[PDB]
């Protein structure tokens, strides 16, 4: 099957540079155009570039032209996006994609069918800080949860009882605090009878600061 | 004006890229 | 360059409704328009390519039409899992510009939130700050008002809200409101309460606690 595996995301200084990779399986990239698309927080999808690797032809959105360089290495079956002179407005999730073509009367009928998993680029001078995890103590049905406060950059993941608890879980979007640090809560509703018997643990992970916390939430 | 290069079997012409590329079966 | 204009910007439609999203090109783009569906924070999904052609695997209820300048994505019978932002893209002429998108939300019956208040943990208080957290769970519509009262006194701009995407089976929302104070100001007062106003609620619902159980 087809797979596009991205890598190289992260945090960088305004003015700084960074290289995304998009490694492909199940097809040859030389005969297809590989595309980069990105989504800034609370904005539409924005196409940024393409490369036709067989010959090395490229094209760029005006918004990125003169700063980013798209390229490919046919023998490594991988495409790249070198991004320079980065700005706050470049902060986004960057996806790579393949344009599939089908033969309709000699010309391509196509679109972007296979996509990488998307990799977050944050452009900012702030330092990476790991979160603190605080319990939201409970008390029919009871709400409890845990509060993941003061981290940078995005993202955090939250799972419950090591993958056993999923129903009734709500992990909220992160909010940018006035302090410049993110925070979020994950909550769950459980049967009110279990509170004294089942232990509830939130598994928080913040890969950017390699912080991994597992927090018990018990009645006070 | 200049007629594009003819695509071999297995390829077809993608106007987006102004070039021949792989082209599968349309269904 | 070529510009793609979608309509409407957004819409709300009931499960079972026919949904029509329009997409216009500034210039003739033949039939080279595609339609994509994007679930929040996830890779978009190719629904339709070349105006009318269905990508293998895509449910039959999605279809597209048009050529030249005017294109339309139709969802014959809207299902709960279909909320997303839908984008058209033209690939006749480079650069292949996206339309603004069209956010589809699922309209459904009104439902009240179960409200819950949470006091700040002992752990946090040591750090010098206190977060008080109000939860509104599984409600519809999205419009809701949350007010904080510390010893019956209305609070200004010391709280923030986050909301979940629609639930993919029951189309409800959940909402967190977080009230942030210094430890000192927290330890000066007794009674913390969030007042929730919402259409599903006949009158406001207030959940409260006194500091130190």
């Amino acid at each position: 099957e087809v797979q596009l595996v991205e890598s190289g995301g992260g945090l960088v200084q305004p003015g700084g540079s960074l290289r995304l990779s998009c490694a492909a399986s199940g097809f040859t990239i030389s005969s297809s155009s590989i595309h980069w698309v990105r989504q800034a927080p609370g904005k539409g999808l924005e196409w940024v570039a393409w490369v036709l690797p067989s010959v090395g032809f490229t094209d760029y959105a005006d918004s990125v032209k003169g700063r980013f360089t798209i390229s490919a290495d046919t023998s490594k079956n991988t495409a790249y996006l070198q991004m320079n002179s980065l700005r706050a407005e470049d902060t986004a999730v960057y996806y790579c994609a393949r344009r599939v073509c089908y033969n309709r009367l000699g010309v391509c009928a196509g679109g972007m069918d296979y996509w990488g998993q998307g990799t977050l680029v944050t452009v900012s001078s702030a330092s990476t800080k790991g979160p603190s995890v605080f319990p939201l103590a409970p008390s029919g049905t009871a709400a409890l949860g845990c509060l993941v406060k003061d981290y940078f950059p995005e993202p955090v993941t939250v799972s419950w009882n090591s993958g056993a608890l999923t129903s009734g879980v709500h992990t909220f979007p992160a909010v940018l605090q006035s302090s410049g640090l993110y925070s979020l809560s994950s909550v769950v509703t459980v049967p009110s009878s279990s509170l004294g018997t089942q232990t509830y643990i939130c598994n928080v992970n913040h890969k950017p600061s390699n912080t991994k916390v597992d927090k018990k939430v018990e009645p006070k | 004006a200049p007629a594009p290069t003819p695509c071999n079997p297995a390829e077809c012409f993608d106007p987006l890229v102004r070039h021949c590329v792989a082209c599968g079966l349309l269904r | 360059d070529i510009q793609m204009t979608q309509s409407p910007s957004s819409l709300s439609a009931s499960v079972g409704d026919r949904v029509t999203i329009t997409c216009r090109a500034s210039q003739d783009v033949s039939t080279a328009v595609a339609w994509y569906q994007q679930k929040p924070g996830k890779a978009p999904k190719l629904l339709i390519y070349s105006a009318s052609f269905l990508y293998s695997g895509v449910p039959s209820r999605f279809s597209g039409s048009g050529s030249g300048t005017d294109f339309t994505l139709t969802i014959s019978s809207l299902q709960p899992e279909d909320f997303a932002t839908y984008y058209c893209q033209q690939s006749q002429i480079s650069p292949p510009t996206f339309g603004q998108g069209t956010k589809v939300e699922i309209k459904r019956t009104v439902a009240a939130p179960s409200v819950f208040i949470f006091p700040p943990s002992d752990e946090q208080l040591k750090s010098g700050t206190a977060s008080v957290v109000c939860l509104l769970n599984n409600f519809y519509p999205r419009e809701a008002k949350v007010q904080w009262k510390v010893d019956n006194a209305l609070q200004s701009g010391n709280s923030q809200e986050s909301v979940t995407e629609q639930d993919s089976k029951d189309s409800t929302y959940s909402l967190s409101s977080t009230l942030t104070l210094s430890k000192a100001d927290y330890e000066k007062h007794k009674v913390y309460a969030c007042e929730v106003t919402h259409q599903g609620l006949s009158s406001p619902v207030t959940k409260s606690f006194n500091r130190g159980e």
